[PDB]
Parts: C-alpha cells; sequence; structure tokens
RNA sequence: CUUUAAAUCCUUUAACGAGGAUCCAUUGGAGGGCAAGUCUGGUGCCAGCAGCCGCGGUAAUUCCAGCUCCAAUAGCGUAUAUUAAAGUUGCUGCAGUUAAAAAGCUCGUAGUUGGAUCU
C-alpha cells in the first residue's frame, strides 16, 4: 500500500492527467486478492489509448 | 467465651475494572516514583484520601453553624496540617478536596530520608530505613510508610548503633579487617 | 495555501476577529476547518474512537466501506465529534478529523458546591439522546474525576470537565449512538437558562456588520 | 502496515487482532 | 466415540527442555525494572510500534 | 400506570412478591423443586464412583471426541456424566476410582460444546489432576 | 538476659552468618471482551482449547511445547452460595399498537383516590 502510494504521487505530481497502479496477487494470506490504486482521469477505449495512456 | 478482639479492618481497595491502561500506568509512575513495593501500596494511600473526601463530603451539607461539622470538621483538617499535607492557610473544609495521593505519598519515612539526603536514591531510602539505620527523634523506625509528622521532620538521622551515625562496622568490614 | 471561500474565512484570515467565541455568539456556521485551525489549533487532540466496516449488498458480493468516529478538542476548551465514511480507512479518517473540527462547540462549566476558584464540574444536570441511548451527566464535587464508561471518558476529558457524575440507560453497545448522545449532553450546558443568565442581554454588532467595509475591498 | 493489514483482513479470522493492531497505531504513545 | 485416542498429542511432541537463565527479579526491584523500561528513557524511537513482545 | 396513594402500600408489597415469581433466577432458588433436582443438593464439590469411561460427542459446527466419566454419587446415589478435562487426563483414572467431581462452571447448565454434561473431575483416587497432569505427583494405587 | 505459674514466641544482645548474594517466587495468561507475540517446532476438525464469541481439515495469533512478554505478587487459580452490575422486579424507577404483554363488554361491594370555601 505504502510502496504503490510513492509511486503514485511521484507520478501525478509529475504533472500526468492521471494513472492507476495495479498489485496482484498474495500480498497477505492464501488467497490472492488485487489492489487498485487509481488517481485522475484514465481512458480505456478507443483509439487514443495508443498515444495517451502509457502501460506497462 | 474468650478474652480477645476480633475487630480488624482492610486497608485497601482493589479496582473495578482489573486491566485497564492508563490506571496502570499512572500506578506504574508512581510505584518507580517513590519506591514502593507493589500495587496495594498505592491502593492503601488511594485508599486513606478515600477516607477523607468522604468524611468531608459528608461534613459540607451541614451547614456553617452546625455543632457537629464544627467540631468534627475542625479536628480533620488539624490531622491534615499536623502530618503536613495541608498548610495551615488553606484551613478550609475545601482544600481537602484538592488533595491529591502525591500529598500524602510525600510524607512516608522513606521519600523524607531521600529529600533529607540521608540516602541517594528512592530504593536506598528503602534499604536504609529496613536494615534499622534511621531514628526519629529516639526510636529507631523500621517501616517506610511511616508517615512523618510536621514536628518529627527536624529529627531524623542515622540511628546511634548503625555504621554510618554511629560508628561500629558492620558483618563486612570487621571480616575484612580480621583479613588485613 | 488558504484561500477562504466564505465572508468569515475572509474575516478571520485577515485578523479581523479575535477570538472564536464571536462566531459562537453569533452562532453563525463554520464551513472551513482552517478557522478552528486558526484560533484553537496547537492546543487541539484528537483520538480516533472507532473503525467500523460497513457493507452494501450488490450483486456481485459485497461493496465495503469503513466509517470513523473521531472526538476532537481542546482540554479545558471545546468538543468536536465527526463520522466520515469511505473506500478507504486513511481517507475516512482525514474526512472525519474535517468533520470532528467543524463541529466544535463551547461547554459550559460550574461548580458543584461552593464557587472557589475555576470551575470544574457540569453546571446543572444535562441530558442527551441519540437513537435509545440516555445519556445523563450530573455535577460532582471537586476531584471525583469523571465517573462514566470508557467511550464518554474521552469526550467529558476532552471537554475540560474534571469531574462528573454519569448514568447511561439504552443499547450503549452501538459506540457512535453512545458517543453522538455524550456529545448533544455536552452540547445542552450553553442553552441552559440559569439564574446568572437571566440578565437582559446587550447587543453588539455582528461581525458581517462591524466589517462591512473591509469585506468590499476584497 | 496495520492500515493495508486491516483493510484486507478485518472479514478473517484475525480481524480481532488487526483492529487491535490499526487502534495501536492510530491512538498511539 | 472411540477412547482410544487420548492423549496423543501430549505423548507424540517432541520433548524439548527448558533453557537455564538468570533468576529474574523480585518485588520492589522488579517494578523499579519495568518501571524503567517503560517510562524513564523510553526511547525516541518508532512510536506507535507500542507493542512489547512484538516479534518484527 | 402504577397505584400512587400513600395507604397503598399493601397493594405495592404483594404485587411485588407475586410478581417476583415470574423470575426464573428468583424461582430456580426459592421454590425448592431444582435443588432437589440438583445431583448434589447445594454443595460446590461432592465425591462419587467411577462406573465407565462413556465419551461423547461434541455439538454442531466443531468436531471432537469429549472424554467423559459415569460418576455414582457417594451421599445420595445419583449418577453424573463428568467432563475429564485436559489431555491424557483418561490415563491416570481406572473405573471404580474416587473421584471428586465439580461443577463445570455455569451453575448447573452444560458448558457449550458438551451436550448436557454439567460436572468436570477435580481429584482422582485423593490426588489432584494438575498434580498428575504437570507430572508434581504419581497416581496411588 | 528478658518474658512466664514454668516454658515458648516477639523485643534486647554475644559469636558465626551473601556474588550465579543456587540463601533462584509463585499462580494464571498472550484472538476479542481484557494487560500482553499472525515468533519458532509438533499435530492436522485428531488430541484437545474455549465462562461467551469462537480455535483445530498441512503456513494454528487460540491445542502440545521452547523462547519472549503481561497481570497480581507470598500469594494466585477453580467450584458453589450471595451482593452489585440489574432502570433484567422498577417506591425512587421499567414495560403492555407491531418485540413478552390491555380482561369480549358492562354493572358492582371491599380496597385505593376524591372540587371551591371559614383571619
Amino acid at each position: 500500500r505504502r510502496a504503490c502510494y510513492g509511486v503514485l504521487r511521484f507520478i501525478m505530481e509529475s504533472g500526468a492527467k492521471g494513472c492507476e497502479v495495479v498489485v496482484s496477487g498474495k500480498l497477505r494470506g492464501q488467497r490472492a486478492k488485487s489492489m487498485k490504486f487509481v488517481d485522475g482521469l484514465m481512458i480505456h477505449s478507443g483509439d487514443p489509448v495508443n498515444y495517451y495512456v502509457d502501460t506497462a | 467465651p474468650v478474652a480477645r478482639s476480633w475487630v480488624c479492618r482492610k486497608t485497601y481497595v482493589t479496582p473495578r475494572r482489573p486491566f485497564e491502561k492508563s490506571r496502570l500506568d499512572q500506578e506504574l509512575k508512581l510505584i518507580g516514583e517513590y519506591g514502593l513495593r507493589n500495587k496495594r501500596e498505592v491502593w492503601r494511600v488511594k485508599f486513606t484520601l478515600a477516607k477523607i473526601r468522604k468524611a468531608a463530603r459528608e461534613l459540607l451539607t451541614l451547614d456553617e453553624k452546625d455543632p457537629r461539622r464544627l467540631f468534627e470538621g475542625n479536628a480533620l483538617l488539624r490531622r491534615l496540617v499536623r502530618i503536613g499535607v495541608l498548610d495551615e492557610g488553606k484551613m478550609k473544609l475545601d482544600y481537602i478536596l484538592g488533595l491529591k495521593i502525591e500529598d500524602f505519598l510525600e510524607r512516608r519515612l522513606q521519600t523524607q530520608v531521600f529529600k533529607l539526603g540521608l540516602a541517594k536514591s528512592i530504593h536506598h531510602a528503602r534499604v536504609l530505613i529496613r536494615q534499622r539505620h534511621i531514628r526519629v527523634r529516639k526510636q529507631v523506625v523500621n517501616i517506610p510508610s511511616f508517615i512523618v509528622r510536621l514536628d518529627s521532620q527536624k529529627h531524623i538521622d542515622f540511628s546511634l548503633r548503625s555504621p554510618y551515625g554511629g560508628g561500629r562496622p558492620g558483618r563486612v568490614k570487621r571480616k575484612n579487617a580480621k583479613k588485613g | 495555501e488558504w484561500m477562504p471561500v466564505t465572508k468569515l474565512g475572509r474575516l478571520v484570515k485577515d485578523m479581523k476577529i479575535k477570538s472564536l467565541e464571536e462566531i459562537y455568539l453569533f452562532s453563525l456556521p463554520i464551513k472551513e476547518s482552517e478557522i478552528i485551525d486558526f484560533f484553537l489549533g496547537a492546543s487541539l487532540k484528537d483520538e480516533v474512537l472507532k473503525i467500523m466496516p460497513v457493507q452494501k449488498q450488490t450483486r456481485a458480493g459485497q461493496r465495503t466501506r469503513f466509517k470513523a468516529f473521531v472526538a476532537i478538542g481542546d482540554y479545558n476548551g471545546h468538543v468536536g465529534l465527526g463520522v466520515k465514511c469511505s473506500k478507504e480507512v486513511a481517507t475516512a479518517i482525514r474526512g472525519a478529523i474535517i468533520l470532528a473540527k467543524l463541529s466544535i462547540v463551547p461547554v459550559r462549566r460550574g461548580y458543584w458546591g461552593n464557587k472557589i476558584g475555576k470551575p470544574h464540574t457540569v453546571p446543572c444536570k444535562v441530558t442527551g439522546r441519540c437513537g435509545s441511548v440516555l445519556v445523563r451527566l450530573i455535577p460532582a464535587p471537586r476531584g471525583t474525576g469523571i465517573v462514566s464508561a470508557p467511550v464518554p471518558k474521552k469526550l467529558l476529558m476532552m471537554a475540560g470537565i474534571d469531574d462528573c457524575y454519569t448514568s447511561a440507560r439504552g443499547c450503549t453497545a452501538t459506540l457512535g449512538n453512545f458517543a453522538k448522545a455524550t456529545f448533544d449532553a455536552i452540547s445542552k450546558t450553553y442553552s441552559y437558562l440559569t439564574p446568572d443568565l437571566w440578565k437582559e442581554t446587550v447587543f453588539t454588532k455582528s461581525p458581517y456588520q462591524e466589517f462591512t467595509d473591509h469585506l468590499v475591498k476584497t | 502496515d496495520p492500515y493495508e493489514d486491516f483493510q484486507e483482513n478485518w472479514n478473517t479470522k484475525h480481524s480481532s487482532g488487526v483492529t487491535r493492531e490499526l487502534m495501536r497505531e492510530l491512538n498511539g504513545g | 466415540g472411540s477412547l482410544a485416542r487420548a492423549g496423543k498429542v501430549r505423548g507424540q511432541t517432541p520433548k524439548v527442555a527448558k533453557q537455564e537463565k538468570k533468576k529474574k527479579k523480585t518485588g520492589r526491584a522488579k517494578r523499579r525494572m519495568q518501571y524503567n523500561r517503560r517510562f524513564v528513557n523510553v526511547v525516541p524511537t518508532f512510536g506507535k510500534k507500542k507493542g512489547p513482545n512484538a516479534n518484527s | 400506570g402504577k397505584c400512587r396513594g400513600l395507604r397503598t402500600a399493601r397493594k405495592l408489597r404483594s404485587h411485588r412478591r407475586d410478581q417476583k415469581w415470574h423470575d426464573k433466577q428468583y424461582k430456580k432458588a426459592h421454590l425448592g423443586t431444582a435443588l432437589k433436582a440438583n445431583p448434589f443438593g447445594g454443595a460446590s464439590h461432592a465425591k462419587g464412583i467411577v462406573l465407565e469411561k462413556v465419551g461423547v460427542e461434541a455439538k454442531q459446527p466443531n468436531s471432537a471426541i469429549r472424554k467423559c466419566v459415569r460418576v455414582q454419587l457417594i451421599k445420595n446415589g445419583k449418577k453424573i456424566t463428568a467432563f475429564v478435562p485436559n489431555d491424557g487426563c483418561l490415563n491416570f483414572i481406572e473405573e471404580n476410582d474416587e473421584v471428586l467431581v465439580a461443577g463445570f462452571g455455569r451453575k448447573g447448565h452444560a458448558v457449550g460444546d458438551i451436550p448436557g454434561v454439567r460436572f468436570k473431575v477435580v481429584k482422582v483416587a485423593n490426588v489432584s489432576l494438575l498434580a498428575l497432569y504437570k507430572g508434581k505427583k504419581e497416581r496411588p494405587r
């Protein structure tokens, strides 16, 4: 939680119009949940996904 | 039939809730500050304060020209001045309710041996009283919770048979003198 | 940085109102938490009282938010109580501390018997209710402490009441209702007409009327 | 992190323990 | 039910012997020790971890 | 509403002592029919003689076998199933042994998992179970 | 020596009497109520724990143990009676539409309660 918040506050301070960080796995326990650390705007559909949102 | 008295009295009350933080913390600070042994030495001084508050709180419902309030209320303040807890200018019956546990714990013989400088720590006073090194005006006192009255504060000294005040050395110094 | 959006914020930020008691005297609402930070501020202290998970049924499971009950206040002064509910517990705690700063009331403190020194207790017997929880406060002699349950004790200590007898009827296990009933009882200390408040009120100007010429410069 | 361990495990067997630990972190001394 | 398993785990446990340590402390010096641990020279350190016997 | 006169104390004192009887905590301690039904008769402990080791099954959501003991009480001949508490503690008991039995702790009601068992063994053969379990003493024959 | 009928015990004094000052402090506990370890090994809905909620089906914060920590402390657990908590017996001071509960309706003796008014 703290490690995704640090990255998210850095990449929102640096002027990106919005971001979204997801950490999936068994971060605590034996059943494996996910996370969703999101902020700002975020486009999913259409053709501007190719040049406006940068995924990794 | 016997010629015995069975009149006894417990001198402490235990709290209603046993595991309560910041009751535990405050009493541990009062144990460490005054060199006491267990919780029961705080619960004992909490009990004599609760007897003094309660008797003054009864005397505050009678009016100022009551017979019983004027007699028994002046005899309550007299003891609290006498043991040095109250002062002399605060002898209305409403500076009783402003007394605390620490006023009563500052008057033990242990903290007074520490205050006069006959010890060098609050745990050094417990042993120096308990090893019979401390006398009050003539009399060796062997009890650390001996509440020192105001007139007996000027006579607290080092017990003329002791190695500290008197001079005949103890068990250890004489054996080392034998091995000299 | 604070940029005030109300007339009261523009007056407080420009040092034109010298206490919180003017804003209490003219009964005005407070919409910005930085007014309370300006006046009380460095003497305020908060405690989270309960973090409560609540669950809305949806068709894909349960949706979970977390309510936080935050008490706040200045020992000798004022008290607040705020409840915020959110998807994150840190967001709920921060919104609840804002809401607890905005609901800050003054408490009236009186004497039990003789009137010597400073006040210590409740002035009279006040009650306070929130959904089948009554709380009653009773005035107590100098030095008895708060004789009460652990949950209203935090609020009564944060108020500056030093000693008080208490009684609670009702389902006091629901902590939000028990917190919101002792807060209601210590709100009614300053709306109870005792015979010293029988003097006829002498009126003075509202802050909006006294500084109506500085408030057009902005 | 008591925040995350509470927000994850408030539903599990370890709910009472993580609520204890979260109040310990929030209240503090 | 079947009474045949009784004291199964009590007799199955590997017998580890208790390690010899010093005599602890007793009484007033113990209360002084635990007052010195908690109140005087409390550590200016990672607060809110106020959980003595914290493993990790 | 309640009666509220000044000469109404007989209506008040006698309404209460009939209304006291609908209190089941009051009635079970004043009627006398549940102290002749109690196997002890209002004692904290009692002694008996072990008839057999019947082990009884746990209740619904959790499974085990609670090892009990069928006791026949000395002072009135009544029979009793008492629970042998810790592990390996049935292995200190044989048949026809003399057993001090207590209550379980709920004052004549069963304690959760075990069905209909209101007693627990305290001492066997005039030595304590905590003395045998912790190995402080030896089982006397 | 003193005490006592005579003794003891305590008080008072010789001499000996402490360094792991081994001249070792225990009884319950460490999920929440409720102070205090989702440390390590074992067992694997078994043995067992647990007043209550619950724990245990191969990573057990709860069982059996080791360590560590907590509470009271020459004392601490358990069982049962009883009192407070219980405004869950209610005079103070509860309830009665739907949670347990207003008699089918009315008359009526005892009981209980009874309007102003006299210097």
